[PDB]
Formats: structure tokens, C-alpha cells, sequence
């Protein structure tokens, strides 16, 4: 006829004998189905769904499968570990993970392991790896800066504290770099004080090798930042159940901060390694794969997870949980579901292309996809002044500069688009591991919007640049302590900018 | 493990009920009280041979089974569990197959071996009983072990013979013969 | 009367399925109730799978679902509420006053499953909204209880355009509206629920001449599939039974496609073309065709729809593109020429332009329109090698006068004065006609490209005009 | 143990075996069926319940008849490692096919193992030089690094590695593992051969390399374990002998290759492409045990057969992952003739950092990239039309890059038979100060061809007067 669950000869004999499941199936049960790390037992009759099931062997599996027969628990553990004909005993909690402040300082993994060794965490509650995104009443409109101390993103693609933008490229191109940054000048008010300034900063790591979380802690802790720096990992190695809840307590571990009214930001490197594992997951859970063969429901976790970070109401203090997912792009092709269904999700791109760094450009941001919807609301008003029409003459210079090599004849109109656009470019390129704050990148944008360093020859900018900075920095030091703490340039302070640019620019 | 493994479409059920009546040892109080059934069954022509397959309720199942319990007061009480879980499963054409499955598992048991002596035509019963003899006598048949011969009428086969039984054969045909002496004239 | 008591047997994702008492199954499109911890879980009935187990979907989370757990039967199609007192509202799917100013003023509930209009009571008018967005007046007109189509790709502002159609065209007219979005961002549905409480078309005390249905995209596949329907419903009332014009609005309907794709796997159907529901064309059928300007009401649905890598091509677009009445496309590439609005002119095509619709003189203008920007389009293959050396004077006037229109089209939007800072400019639809008229005899082809750009009409491009020779 | 079972089906070399007893193996444990073939080993990979486990079998299932007996041997087999697996050549299961008779030793270790903890690693940042010029500027090695090498046959995997192992072990001092899963036997036959010439082994000296292999001829599920069994033989080496190692691994798309053979048969719904769904976990566990923990540094070297260069094919994609540098050859730059191969625009490594390999090379190496990538970028326009109707700029820009192009061909040393042109080995130090000059197009005057195959700035210089004369 058909297959049914209850064919097992054992289930099957014990109701020839009149023998039945007797109810202690209710909250127990007999493992029969097993391997490839998804077990099915048969019982557990009463299960919450979602629920954490203690297997006898030890391991902790989640239950993602509910079936009238057997009930397909998603083991955390290892195969070698676990044995057929085993009990569970339910945990009775929905999965749960430790939530606090003193996650500060730790690398943590899924179930909240410090395997840094750093030992006990302080953790001031247990949260639940779903939690639903706090409603359209309960949010506050975004006008709070994040900067990352890079001139292209922070002119060209403004980030604000509780928004979402999708870091998208090719793979390994230091995409993790990029975000890295952001972590570093976020050193500048979190070494100081005024705690709606101060990010705490999260970076998940999903699916990334235990050498590459090393090399991060090697840096941050090099950086001295590690100590506002919380670490949530998921290696490579580890579960692929473990990988799929991962980002979703990363996000409960943020929630603590957002919830507390504090800000902070969650860096999610690499979603595409959750979809990777969630199409595991989902093809040993048997059910359709979706297209691509990425589960067809996947959508609906990745949604799920963003939406879960934002800046709150004056209710709610608005503390912002604030997101930089980041989306490795196989073969820089956007027409991936993947990609797709994320760049849908996100209230930004920063599109980067490889070419690009190859060119020379670096940090290599390909300036036409990259594109921050809420924009310029939450940007510095100074900056937001000078980099007015940066758009603009990058904009056409993107047109002009294809022309110019189709062998179409060009006359000086052209050629100061070509000499303005030439250098903007390379005041735009910045070296690893160097932000920049933004009363030192202002200073640098209104010379060249204002013109000045279109006479400076292109291979001396760099030159320009750093002389630049320190003869402001000794004379024009009044002028950058006005830019750090109004934030505008006034009539009197452009005027000055003015004059301390041809000052210098007069060498 | 309990003799013979057939483990067929269903029968999975029928080796259930095999080893757990074994070791109740009402295996062929079972068998017996099954066939009583499963004969008043065949002979119960609405339902059951015309409601044989379903499209019946669990309750309305149920209630067929209370009728087929009914008939029978003697039903042992494992293949009363059996027609429960056949009820549950909501399976009853495959009713007869486990009847059929248990009782090889049953005559197994016993230690009866089948056998057939397909030909064109029926034959003669000496020679059934020369053949049956042999069968016996030869070590294709075990000490401890019965011969059932079942001379069938296979008129596919048109001329030779061929002996069966304990799917171990003995093929001596026409049309084997024909087949390869036409073969080798045609080399 | 007894509710049909349900047993969950299996959670498999979305798809819940129960165990109904005997001879006795709710029928298909039914709603069932479970009492859970976190209110009560609607599950649609979807199929009936036999011997009174049936397969449902939900409307909210599956967490904490324990196997075999009572479900009652509320008995029919999830019914909404439905009244005037609904206009002002949040309302999520199964029809929860989200709207945080505590319970709906119910006056009637209604089934968000409803049979589309007959053909007899379809009629099909002929008249003209105008947005006074010039790209839109000129080249592809709205009508009223039309089904206008935004069809652009990600994030073009999508969600603005709609903003800056609800800023002209809603608060101006005195007909309902229905704010519905599928699968909207709550960044996105912070800022209009502030933005039409700000505009007062939402009016804290006073009445409101929109209602909102704003659901999540956090919120399960099954529930922004239904999201559309309860939308629907509160538009059928209004039409209908209110007999008032209305003024739809949904966002996106590619989440609504993409929802039904989601939940098409789980419901076991075998994937279509590029994966998706084989019951595509039938679902956006019944949408689409309960929007309609019927005997009694008019409805004008604007429905934007989000075209993966811009790529209509793309079957779920292009069944979409079929079944609404005035495409627009609004085109990345235009968005990046800095053209604001970025309706790409060429691919924006309603078939409401019509020498008679809007008469000859519309009509001659903008095909002389037409024609100027595709000749423009094909001299660019020239001007990227050649240059401008084997045109005529003829095509250089051309493309003069192409990259003047190009930018007369710009025009800022009031939605923009905050996106882009510029006061918005709307212009009156026969202003528009006379201003384009003049540009395309020459008479203002004296004047500086830049001096069309991004300004509104005739006087504020002479304006422009004044101030760059100043 | 006397735990016994019965081989129940063979569909394919995924052979089930119903366990009679009601003590069932464990998963991952290796069960014995006797043949007059010798043994056949299986290992328990699922559990199918009834008291039937589905198991990987390890060598060929020719010939197997349905109920015959299964013992059990439990647990993961247990390769033997030691000094005495040095200079040996061991099969999956590790009988010595090096014929110096059965390898004493003292401890013998699971094949699976689990991989080191994140409290447990060491982060390295010291150079390993290779003396090859395009890897020195572009990638180059460090010690314990892991370096992958993209391409398939078709660059001659091999003879890259080949070089590798000819100037890299012959100057390290520990010990050195080469692990070939699916190796063509001749050429494999070739390195042994090669090895005992070069005394890296020697059967009556020492040794000081150990050998696996696996040949393509091996049966798939044979060839999904050959990978596991060569990094127990490096744990030992790592972690006991705590002696420096170096790693070799050709062919690891053979790795991924065997589990996708086996992952249909298996029951497995089968991912995008045809790869398992457990792709990302099987190459996870491989990963991380050859990481560079507190107990030892490994270098490792692997090598990725692209399935006809696609990268964007899953199992490419899956290695970038775990790799720290990177050299990816390619098939175009092998149809130039360029003998390194590697594709100069698609080679990375986490070392090019400038305050790694000093700002003076990462500025080097800066202009070299954009060098290049301006000449990629105008070969459609030199293409379509001639560089004479390119920019003055340009051209000079296209010239320097036709001579980097050149220069970068390095006789190979291994392949010295192969290019008919005796190797070359040009130091790092050497490597910078040759490409200084030529960017400044200092002895840029002189033919392309000059440029083309030959080793030291002085060298050009030198067969610049060869080819005027």
C-alpha cells in the first residue's frame, strides 16, 4: 500500500502483543531513525515545537520536524557520539541562550560556550532564538550617525544607528575588511563616554575557520577593542544546526543591548553561510528544496532575522540594534536567490566589485549599486554640506570616463570632468586598517568639492592628503575642534575652510 | 531471528504477527482462527469482497470490525490485535495478504516446502507420485521437511516439462531444446 | 455550534495539520482557531487530506505548537471586520487591531475569500486621474478605477513614488483609500504611518480617508499571502457597500507572488517555471480581478511590483504585466542619470494615451515625444564611437532637444523634500500639454540644458533659465 | 566482537547489513566481512533501525552474495602511525603497498578525529619562500599556511606541486606527508620513484616523508576516506612527534568527488549541482584538522580539480573557505604559454598585507595589479581595434604589461624535461628588486621575448644580447 512511520517491526510487534506506547512516550522516546546528524524518534507525543531535546547520549537537538509518526530532531551533536534504539528526554525549553552584558569580552559559540576560555559569563538573562521584531508603534525614526571612518562609505553611502545594509560581493575579496573598519572607529566614542554614542559591536562569524576567528581576535584585541567587542561564532566545522541557529541568538545576544535602550551593532558575516547550512538542514528534514535548492521557505528565516533589528521608540528609550549583513556573491551573480531574496530584505547595498581593487581602488566600492535608501537623514550635517554634489560629479564622470575610451572626441568641458572625477577617486581610496574621523575627512571633501585639488597633480594627492591633515592639525586646530563640536560649517567656518585649503593648497 | 524473512508489502505486519505469536506459541491456533475468519470473510460477499477495499470511516472500520468479531468467538486475541492495527492503518485489502504472508511464515513452521511441476497438460497421477517419491527421496528435500508437488497446467509451455520447488529447478523442455538446436543451426 | 475539535498531527513548518472529529471536516478556506500562549493561531484550510485529517496553513508562528493540541473550528473564511470606523487603523491579517489605539468599532465582519465580479457587472469607464507628475500626465495617463502598475526594480524609490502618489493624488481627492502593504519593512511602515498621520490624512480625532493594512515581512509566508486578501475585503466594502470611490494602494505584489511561491513547496506542489507556484496565473487572476470598477463602485489600484534584477522578463513580472490596465516602468538607469522621477519614458506605456482619450493635440505632442527620445536612444550606438561628426544638423537639434526634455521630465517630488531637499512641483495636466507644446516647436530651445532640469513648468524652466544668466 | 550480522542488500558499494544480534555497531564504526578476497572493510554510516545499518564500503563489492556474514570490528579503523610510517606507502585500509612488510608501530589512532579546539590554534605570520617569482610577488607562502592551488588538469596539477615539493621540503627539515586521493598511478609511481632518487626517502636510509595514496582507480567510497587517513598520519606528526610538518593533498575536488558518488546511493536528497547536502560539513571536518595549533604547524597544500574551471560550481566554492592564500592557474594564461600558469589577477593570500611582506612590496605589487588590470581591461579594445588607435598613454601602459606578462614565465625545475629550458630559482629579496626595475621601465628597451622565460632581471638583460645575436 504505503510506507507509514508505525511499520517498524519493533513498534509494529509491541501492538501485535496488545503492548502499546503507554504515554511515557509522551515526554520520552525511542530513537529508530538515525544518522547523517537528523535523528526521528518515535514519541514525545507531548513537545513543544521547537523545543531542545536532551538525547540520552548527551547531545542537544532542537526539533524542527513534527510528524505524526516520528519527530525529527535536528541533533547538535556528533554522529559517533549518538546510537540508534536511544531515549531523549525532553529539555521543556523552547531553545534558549543565555542573554547579558558580559558577553563583552567573549567569544561565545551557538549554545554560549565561552571557547575563548575567558570562563563564566555574566549573563543577566536567558532569551529565546526567536523573538519578534518590536512593532511600527514601537519604532523611532533614524537620525543617529554610525560611521566607519571610510570617506567612500561614509560620504556615499551614510549609515545610521538601527538600519540594515547589505554589505554584497565576491567572495573573500577581505569583505570581512570592510565591516572590520566600522569596528575601529567605533573605538573613538566607545573609548569615550555618552552611552547613545557608544556601539557595542557584535560579529558573528558563520561558517569561517577557526584560524580566520583567531586572526580577527588577534586584530581586535590588537586594536584594543575586543573589550567593548562581543564575538559570537559558528565555525565551519561545528553543526550545521549549530550554524543555522547561530544568527538567530547572535540577534538575542543584540536584543539584550537594543532592549536596554543601548545601541549597538551587529555585524552578520556571512549570511551565505546560513543558507548553505539551512539547505542542509532542510534536505535532511526532507522536505521540497526550493529553487537553487535552497529550501523554499528560506526566505522566511532570513526576513525574519533582519527584521529584527532597529531603533526603538522614546517608549522603549530607542536603544538600536543596528545590522551590516553581508552576502558573499558566488561569481558576483546578484540573480542568485540568495542574493536576491536579501537584497529585497535590506535598507542598503554596498555593492563592492573586485575589479575594482584590482584597479586600484581600494576600499573597492562600486559607487553606482551602492545605494543607502534612508541616506542622508542620519548623516553628519557638515558632511552631509560638503559631499552635496560629490554625487554628482562622480555620477558624470562614470559617463564621461566611458566615453573617453570609446574614441569619441573630447573637448575641455570634458576634460575638467576628467581631471575633477580622477581625483576624487583617489581622495576616496583609503589603506586597511585606517578610519578616519570625520572632522579630518571634511577637511579633505571640501578641497576637493571646492575644486583646489583638481590643480594638484594625481600622483602627489596622497602626499596632499597627509601634509594636509597636519598642518590643520597644527594650525587649523581650532577650526577641527569647531567641526567636532557643531557638527555644521557656518558662514565663518567655510569661509576659514576656504582659506585654510588655498593656504595649503599654495603648498 | 524467527524462521523464514519474507518481510513483503505489509508482510512486515504478518512477521510481526508470525514471531509474536510464536512466542505465544498460538501460531497455529492463530492460523486456524485467522482462515475461520478469513474464510467467512471470502464468503461474506457485500463488504469484504465488494467493501474488501476501503473508503470507509475509522469509525465505520471500526464498526466492520466489531460485525467481523461478531461472526467469531473464538479469534484468539493477537489477530484481534492484528484486525485493530488493520483497522488503524486503515488497510484491509491487505487483508488477505497477510493471511497469505502468515501462512508461509506458518507453514514454515510446520516445515512444509512447496513445489510445482509445471507441463502443457495436466499428467498423469503415477507419475505425480514417481516424482513426488524422487522429490522426497533426493536431498532437495530435507528430513524434517514436507513436500507439497503442485502439478500445474501451463499450456505456455508447450511440451517439456519443468520441476520446481525450493526455487531450485530442474528444466527439462521442449522448447529449451528447440530453441537452442535452431540457434545452432543458424551458426 | 460544537466546534470541531482538532488534534495537531504534524508541524511541518507553515503546514499544520489537524485531526478533526469524524464525519465532520471544515471545509476548504475555513479558519480554525487554536488558543495558543501568544493569542490565537488562525490555520487557513487548504486541502482536505482524509478520514477528517486536513492540511492548513498558518497565519502566525509555530513555535510552542504541542502535537495533538485542541483546535476549535471558527467555521468559515477568516473574517474580517469591516465598517468606516476601519479607515484610520492598523489591521494585521486575521483582522487584530495592530492598529495600538486599542479595539476596532466593528460594524460587519466579512470573509476575505470572495468570488470576483461577474463580466455583467463590470463597466468599464474612460476618465482621466492626472497625478500632475509630467512624465505621468504626458506620456501615460491614469484613469479613474484604473490598475496602475509600477514596475521597477529594488528600491527605487518604490515605496516614495507611492508616497509621493498618495501626497497628490489622496489628499486631494475625497474618495477612501486602502494603504496595504505586503511584506513592507517597519523602517518603511514607521515612516507612513507617521508620514499619513503627519499629512492628516490619518487624523488622530478626525476622520481618515485611508485605512492600513501593514504587514510585515517578518510575519509568515502563509500570512503575507493573506495579507492581499484582507486588503481586498476592506476595499469591496467601501466599493460596494460604502458605494464610495476608492483608492487602493498595495506594496509589493511580488511578495505577494513570493509568498504564494514560499508556501507552494510546503504545500507539496511540484515547482513551476523558475520555482514558482503552479497556481500563479489563477492566484494573481483572483487578485486582479476583484479590483475592478464594477456597476456600483470604482476602485483605482496602484500596485507596485519589485522585478528581480530588473528582470520582467521574469514570468512572475511578466504575468503581472499582463494583467494590469497603465504600466509604468520606472528604470535604474534613468534613476542614475540623476532623474527623479525614474520612470523611464520609452517603457512607460498605458493604453489609455489615445488621440481621442486625451485628444490630437495630447496625443501629436507626445508622439512627437516618442519619436524624439527613440531616435535619441538609437544615436547613441553613433555618438559612442563616431561622436557627433556623421549626424546631421537635423539629429544634432535632436539630441538637443532630447536632453532638454530628458531633463524637463525632472521634476521634484514633495515627498523629496526630504530626499532630496528640492520644494516638489506639480503641474497642472493641460499646463503640462502647453509647456511640453513650446519646447517641441523650439520656442524655448534658446534655453540652457541645466536650465530644464530638475524644475517644474514652462516659467519655473524660463526661471531656471534667468537664474543661470545670473 | 562476536556482534555478526548479515549483508541484507548491496545496492552498490552502499552494502546494508542487518544485525541479528540486538548489540548494534555504533556509527563510525568499521565492520569486517571476509571474503576470499581477502576482507572487505565497511563502515557504519547510518542507521536504518530494524537492526539495519547502511555502511560505506571501503574496497570493491565484486562478487558479494546477500546473506553472508558480517562481524563486527568496532569503532573507526585505526591506522598505524609512527617513525615507521615514514617512507611508507600504506593503502586506505594502510596495508604497506611499499612491500617493506607490515609497519610495526607503536601507537595506531582512529581515522576520524575530531579537529582542534578554538582555545587550541597558533596564528602564524611567517613567510615560507618558495623561489618561485610569480608566487613570491603575488602569494606567497607562510609556514603553516594553507595554500590552494585552483585549476585543473590542464595547468598539470601535479607539476605545480611537483615544484613545490622540490624546493619547499627539501629545505624543510620536519616531517612531510603527500596524500594523493585519486591519483593517476604512473605519475604517482613517477614521485615515489622521484622521492627514493632525491633521498627524501630511502627504503634502507631514512626517510622523511610519508606516503599515502590513493589511486583514481580506487573505488569512490575507498577514495572518501584516503583523505582522513592521511591527517591521522599528520596528527601524529603534529601533535606527538610535535615535529614541524608539511602537507600535500592532490586531489581534493577527488575528496568532494567521492562523497557526491556516494551521497544518491546513500539516501540523500542531492544538493545543487549533484553535491551532497553535506557538503559544507564534510569539508568543514577535513578543514580544521590541518589547522596550526599550539602543538604544531602544518603547511598545507591543496589542490582543487575545478570542474572544467567553473569556480561558481559548488565544491570550488567550498574550498576558498579554508584557504589563506590562494594561486588559481588558469587554462587562458596556460594557452600564453606562461609556465607558472597562475593567473595574476586571481591570486590572494591574507600575506600581502604591507606591513607583512613591508610596504616597498606592497607597493611593488600595488602597481603590478593595476598594471595588469588596465591590460585586461583594454583587451577588447585591442582587440576590436589596434593599440595604434589606443591612447599614448596606454600604449606605454599595454607595452609594460606585454614585457610584465613575459617576465613573469620562470623556467620550472621539476618540468625542466617538460619546458626543455633548465629551472631557474630566484630569491624573494631578488624577486622585488627585479620588479622594481622593470616598473620603472628601467631595462625596459629591450624585446618581449627577452622577457619571456627566463628568471632574474639580470638574466633578461643577459638574453637580450643573446636574441640581438
Amino acid at each position: 500500500t504505503k510506507a507509514q512511520p508505525t511499520e517498524v517491526s519493533s513498534i509494529l510487534e509491541e501492538r501485535i502483543k496488545g503492548v502499546s506506547d503507554e504515554a511515557n512516550l509522551n515526554e520520552t522516546g525511542r530513537v529508530l531513525a538515525v544518522g547523517d546528524g537528523i535523528a526521528r524518534v518515535f514519541g514525545l507525543n507531548n513537545i513543544q515545537a521547537e523545543e531542545l531535546v536532551e538525547f540520552s547520549s548527551g547531545v542537544k537537538g532542537m526539533a524542527l520536524n513534527l510528524e505524526p509518526g516520528q519527530v525529527g530532531i535536528v541533533l547538535f551533536g556528533s554522529d559517533r557520539l549518538v546510537k540508534e534504539g536511544e531515549l531523549v528526554k525532553r529539555t521543556g525549553n523552547i531553545v534558549d541562550v543565555p542573554v547579558g552584558p558580559g558577553l563583552l569580552g567573549r567569544v561565545v559559540d551557538a549554545l554560549g560556550n565561552p571557547i575563548d576560555g575567558k570562563g563564566p559569563i555574566d549573563a543577566a538573562g536567558r532569551s529565546r532564538a526567536q523573538v519578534k521584531a518590536p512593532g511600527i508603534l514601537p519604532r523611532r525614526s533614524v537620525h543617529e550617525p554610525v560611521q566607519t571612518g571610510l570617506k567612500a562609505v561614509d560620504a556615499l553611502v551614510p549609515i545610521g544607528r538601527g538600519q540594515r545594509e547589505l554589505i554584497i560581493g565576491d567572495r573573500q575579496t577581505g569583505k570581512t575588511a570592510v565591516a572590520l573598519d566600522t569596528i575601529l572607529n567605533q573605538k573613538r566614542w566607545n573609548n569615550g563616554s555618552d552611552e547613545s554614542k557608544k556601539l557595542y559591536c557584535v560579529y558573528v562569524a558563520v561558517g569561517q575557520k577557526r584560524s580566520t576567528v583567531a586572526q580577527l581576535v588577534q586584530t581586535l584585541e590588537q586594536h584594543d577593542a575586543m573589550k567593548y567587542s562581543i564575538i559570537v561564532a559558528a565555525t565551519a566545522s561545528e553543526a550545521a544546526p549549530l550554524q543555522y541557529l547561530a544568527p538567530f541568538t547572535a540577534a538575542s545576544i543584540g536584543e539584550w543591548f537594543r532592549d536596554n535602550g543601548k545601541h549597538a551593532l551587529i555585524v552578520y558575516d556571512d549570511l551565505s553561510k546560513q543558507a548553505v547550512a539551512y539547505r542542509q538542514l532542510s534536505l535532511l528534514l526532507r522536505r521540497p528544496p526550493g529553487r537553487e535548492a535552497y529550501p523554499g521557505d528560506v526566505f522566511y528565516l532570513h526576513s525574519r532575522l533582519l527584521e529584527r533589528a532597529a531603533k526603538l521608540s522614546e517608549k522603549e528609550g530607542s536603544g538600536s540594534l543596528t545590522a551590516l549583513p553581508v552576502i558573499e556573491t558566488q561569481g558576483g551573480d546578484v540573480s542568485a536567490y540568495i542574493p536576491t531574496n536579501v537584497i529585497s530584505i535590506t535598507d542598503g547595498q554596498i555593492f563592492l566589485e573586485a575589479e575594482l581593487f584590482y584597479k586600484g581602488i581600494r576600499p573597492a566600492i562600486n559607487v553606482g549599486l551602492s545605494v543607502s535608501r534612508v541616506g542622508s537623514a542620519a548623516q553628519v550635517k557638515a558632511l552631509k554640506q560638503v559631499a552635496g554634489s560629490l554625487k554628482l560629479f562622480l555620477a558624470q564622470y562614470r559617463e564621461v570616463a566611458a566615453f573617453a575610451q570609446f574614441g569619441s572626441d573630447l573637448d575641455a568641458s570634458t576634460k575638467q570632468t576628467l581631471v575633477r572625477g580622477e581625483r576624487l577617486t583617489q581622495l576616496l581610496k583609503q589603506n586597511q586598517y585606517s578610519p578616519l574621523a570625520t572632522e579630518e575627512q571634511v577637511p579633505l571633501i571640501y578641497a576637493g568639492v571646492n575644486g583646489h585639488l583638481d590643480g594638484i597633480e594625481l600622483s602627489r594627492i596622497g602626499e596632499f592628503e597627509s601634509s594636509f591633515l597636519s598642518y590643520l592639525k597644527s594650525n587649523h586646530n581650532e577650526l577641527l575642534t569647531e567641526i567636532r563640536e557643531k557638527g555644521e560649517l557656518s558662514k565663518e567656518l567655510l569661509a576659514s575652510l576656504k582659506s585654510a585649503t588655498e593656504s595649503f593648497v599654495a603648498t | 531471528p524467527p524462521p523464514v524473512r519474507l518481510f513483503g508489502v505489509e508482510g512486515t505486519y504478518a512477521t510481526a504477527l508470525y514471531q509474536a505469536a510464536a512466542k505465544n506459541s498460538s501460531i497455529d491456533a492463530a492460523f486456524q482462527s485467522l482462515q475461520k475468519v478469513e474464510s467467512t470473510v471470502k464468503k461474506n460477499p457485500k463488504l469484504g469482497h465488494l467493501l474488501l477495499n476501503p473508503a470507509l470511516s475509522l469509525k465505520d472500520r471500526n464498526s466492520v470490525i466489531d460485525a467481523i468479531v461478531e461472526t467469531h468467538k473464538n479469534l484468539d486475541g493477537y489477530v484481534v490485535n492484528l484486525l485493530k492495527v488493520l483497522s488503524e492503518n486503515n488497510r484491509l485489502g491487505c487483508f488477505e495478504k497477510i493471511a497469505s504472508d502468515f501462512g508461509v511464515l506458518n507453514d514454515a513452521h510446520n516445515g512444509l516446502l512447496k513445489g510445482t511441476v509445471t507441463s502443457a497438460e495436466p499428467l498423469d497421477p503415477k507419475s505425480f507420485k514417481r516424482i513426488e517419491k524422487a522429490l522426497s527421496a533426493s536431498k532437495l528435500v530435507g528430513q524434517g521437511k514436507s513436500l507439497k508437488l503442485e502439478n500445474v497446467v501451463k499450456p505456455e509451455i508447450k511440451g517439456g516439462l519443468i520441476v520446481e520447488l525450493g526455487d531450485k529447478t530442474v528444466d527439462l523442455s521442449i522448447s529449451t531444446k528447440i530453441q537452442k538446436l535452431n540457434k545452432v543451426l543458424e551458426d | 455550534s460544537t466546534p470541531i475539535t482538532g488534534k495537531v498531527t504534524a508541524v511541518i513548518g507553515a503546514i499544520v495539520d489537524v485531526h478533526f472529529e469524524q464525519s465532520e471536516l471544515p471545509a476548504i478556506l475555513n479558519a480554525l482557531e487554536i488558543k495558543t500562549p501568544q493569542g490565537k493561531l488562525v490555520l487557513e484550510v487548504a486541502q482536505h487530506l482524509g478520514e477528517n485529517t486536513v492540511r492548513t496553513i498558518a497565519m502566525d508562528g509555530t513555535e510552542g505548537l504541542v502535537r495533538g493540541e485542541k483546535v476549535l473550528d471558527t467555521g468559515g473564511p477568516i473574517s474580517v471586520p469591516v465598517g468606516r470606523e476601519t479607515l484610520g487603523r492598523i489591521i494585521n491579517v486575521i483582522g487584530e487591531p495592530i492598529d495600538e489605539r486599542g479595539p476596532i468599532k466593528s460594524k460587519l465582519r466579512k470573509p476575505i475569500h470572495a468570488d470576483p465580479p461577474s463580466f455583467a457587472e463590470q463597466s468599464t469607464s474612460a476618465e482621466i486621474l492626472e497625478t500632475g507628475i509630467k512624465v505621468v500626465d504626458l506620456l501615460a495617463p491614469y484613469a479613474r478605477g484604473g490598475k496602475i502598475g509600477l514596475f521597477g526594480g529594488a528600491g527605487v524609490g518604490k515605496t516614495v513614488f507611492i508616497q509621493e502618489l498618495i501626497n497628490n493624488i489622496a489628499k486631494a481627492h475625497g474618495g477612501f483609500s486602502v494603504f496595504t502593504g505586503v511584506g513592507e519593512r517597519t523602517r518603511e511602515g514607521n515612516d507612513l504611518y507617521r508620514e499619513m498621520k503627519e499629512t492628516g490624512v490619518i487624523n488622530l480625532e478626525g476622520e481618515s480617508k485611508v485605512a492600513l493594512v501593514f504587514g510585515q515581512m517578518n510575519e509568515p509566508p502563509g500570512a503575507r499571502a493573506r495579507v492581499a486578501l484582507t486588503g481586498l475585503t476592506i476595499a469591496e466594502y467601501f466599493r460596494d457597500e460604502e458605494g464610495q470611490d476608492v483608492l487602493l494602494f498595495i506594496d509589493n505584489i511580488f511578495r505577494f507572488t513570493q509568498a504564494g511561491s514560499e508556501v507552494s513547496a510546503l504545500l507539496g506542489r511540484i515547482p513551476s517555471a523558475v520555482g514558482y507556484q503552479p497556481t500563479l496565473a489563477t492566484d494573481m487572476g483572483l487578485l486582479q480581478e476583484r479590483i475592478t470598477t464594477t456597476k456600483k463602485g470604482s476602485v483605482t489600484s496602484v500596485q507596485a511590483v519589485y522585478v528581480p534584477a530588473d528582470d520582467l522578463t521574469d514570468p512572475a513580472p511578466a504575468t503581472t504585466f499582463a494583467h494590469l490596465d497603465a504600466t509604468t516602468v520606472l528604470s535604474r538607469g534613468i534613476s542614475e542619470l540623476g532623474i527623479y522621477p525614474a520612470v523611464d519614458p520609452l517603457d512607460s506605456k498605458s493604453r489609455l494615451l489615445d488621440a481621442a482619450v486625451v485628444g490630437q493635440e495630447h496625443y501629436d505632442v507626445a508622439s512627437k515625444v516618442q519619436e524624439t527620445l527613440q531616435t535619441y536612444k538609437s544615436l547613441q550606438d553613433i555618438i559612442a564611437i563616431l561622436g557627433m561628426d556623421e549626424l546631421s544638423e537635423q539629429d544634432k537639434l535632436t539630441v538637443e532637444r532630447a536632453r532638454k526634455i530628458q531633463r524637463f521630465l525632472s521634476q521634484p517630488f514633495a515627498v523629496a523634500e526630504v530626499f532630496t531637499g528640492i520644494p516638489g512641483k506639480l503641474v497642472r495636466l493641460k499646463d503640462t500639454v502647453a509647456s511640453f507644446k513650446a519646447v517641441l516647436e523650439g520656442k524655448y530651445d534658446n534655453i540652457p540644458e541645466h536650465a530644464f532640469y530638475m524644475v517644474g513648468g514652462i516659467e519655473d524652466v524660463v526661471a531656471k533659465a534667468e537664474k543661470l544668466a545670473a
